[PDB]
């Protein structure tokens, strides 16, 4: 009862999380999937407190305790 | 008679492996460590007493670091601290 | 009984991130295509294929001289 | 660069406006304006 | 008892999270101190140490020496905008000054 | 812009209070720059205290703490 939800085990196609386009590579500083160099520019000069909100929208933010 | 020597040495031999440091310079670096410790801890204590809290959490240390260290220094410090606390939590 | 590996399917494409295969999509047709082919063979090709081993398992021919 | 590009635009048939520094620096190039705002030009901070 | 894993390691740190925790707790910064706090503070202390020592070794190499001394620490702490703002009211023994001569005093 | 709301007359009065007899026309824009740098430093700290306290409103105390942090202790508030 209520433990019939099931996870998966399959390769996931990872998309961008700034835009919705398919994105093939992430970052070391902020760990954001991104499409091209314009989105990389907007990632590396975004004001602080939002680079964590993108991972909040995607999930696995892991905020401090 | 406790000193952050050991650790200054481990960091040195990690960042410039064949370089040593003099006894006087070790003294100065240990003083640096103590000073920064004191400043951050104290600002954190003040923030706690000002918000009527009685505990210095990760979030106090973070905000202390953002008040104390300038610009890029502050940003990078916040980053390192967050990374460390995350790894600790994971383990 | 002839088999060829075309590639790795694109559903298992991003399993790792820098694997080295040829990622091709799943064919959007049947799985069992049945077609007929009329095709010619000259008798000289029979003569050559019965005299000497040709093409398939003749791997010592990469030397070249004799 | 603009002076040289102007000369190439006038006399060179193989040199198009797209190859100019100004063209390589304009909204019509970036995707983020197409993503937020669309193919129409920018918002002039109007009411509607 | 299970084997004692040092918190510095549990953390991936060279610095002594343990001692940092003692100093925060026994050091009256507040009534209660979390684990997170020691970890973070230790990390920040390591980072700044790293920056200073790096710039200092850079200076030492520039002067073809194997050994970091006070003058080296000083020239490092003064050539960076950020470290010089952090330590702008600190005196370093045997550090000396940075070479500086005004223009109007230079030969004309 | 808003910094030009710190008018030439306003800056004149402040110089007069400080005992200044004659003011070069270049002083006005220098004073605005200097003021903006000072306000940025205090507001950065005030917002930092505000954020820590989980508030959306900057309080008088946040400004007083920011000023004391920077060695310019203000009596009369708090």
């Amino acid at each position: 009862t209520n433990i019939e939800s099931a996870p998966s085990l399959a390769p996931m196609k990872h998309y961008c999380d700034v835009t919705g386009l398919p994105a093939p590579y992430l970052d070391p500083k902020t760990r954001l999937r991104y499409h091209n160099k314009e989105i990389f520019a907007m990632i590396r000069n975004l004001p602080q407190g939002m680079g964590e909100q993108f991972l909040e929208a995607r999930g696995a933010h892991t905020v401090l305790k | 008679k406790e000193s952050y020597s050991v650790y200054v040495y481990k960091v040195l031999k990690q960042v410039h492996p064949d370089t040593g440091i003099s006894s006087k310079a070790m003294g100065i670096m240990n003083s640096f460590v103590n000073d920064i410790f004191e400043r951050i801890a104290g600002e954190a204590s003040r923030l706690a007493h000002y918000n009527k809290r009685s505990t210095i959490t990760s979030r106090e240390i973070q905000t202390a670091v953002r008040l104390l260290l300038p610009g890029e220094l502050a940003k990078h410090a916040v980053s390192e601290g967050t990374k460390a606390v995350t790894k600790y939590t994971s383990s | 009984g002839a088999c060829k590996r075309v590639g790795r399917s694109d559903a298992y494409a991003t399993e790792f991130d820098l694997e080295a295969e040829e990622y091709v999509p799943i064919p959007k047709g049947e799985v069992h295509k049945k077609k007929e082919i009329v095709q010619d063979v000259t008798l000289h090709d029979l003569d050559v294929a019965n005299a000497r081993p040709q093409g398939g398992q003749d791997i010592i021919s990469m030397m070249g001289q004799l | 660069i603009r002076s040289l590009e102007n000369d190439l635009l006038r006399y060179d048939k193989t040199f198009s406006y797209d190859m100019t520094l100004d063209a390589q620096r304009d909204w019509s190039k970036s995707l983020l304006h197409a993503f937020r705002y669309g193919p129409r030009p920018f918002d002039p901070s109007s009411q509607a | 008892r299970a084997k004692a894993k040092t918190r510095s390691s549990r953390a991936g740190l060279q610095f002594p999270v343990g001692r940092v925790h003692r100093l925060l707790r026994k050091g009256n910064y507040a009534e209660r101190v979390g684990a997170g706090a020691p970890v973070y503070l230790a990390a920040v202390l390591e980072y700044l140490t790293a920056e200073i020592l790096e710039l200092a070794g850079n200076a030492a190499r520039d002067n073809k020496k194997t050994r970091i001394i006070p003058r080296h620490l000083q020239l490092a702490i003064r050539n960076d905008e950020e470290l010089n703002k952090l330590l702008g009211k600190v005196t370093i023994a045997q550090g000396g000054v940075l070479p500086n001569i005004q223009a109007v005093l230079l030969p004309k | 812009d808003n910094i030009q709301g710190i008018t030439k007359p306003a800056i004149r009065r402040l110089a007069r209070r400080g005992g200044v007899k004659r003011i070069s026309g270049l002083i006005y824009e220098e004073t605005r720059g200097v003021l903006k740098v000072f306000l940025e430093n205090v507001i950065r700290d005030a917002v930092t205290y505000t954020e820590h306290a989980k508030r959306k409103t900057v309080t008088a105390m946040d400004v007083v703490y920011a000023l004391k942090r920077q060695g310019r202790t203000l009596y009369g508030f708090g």
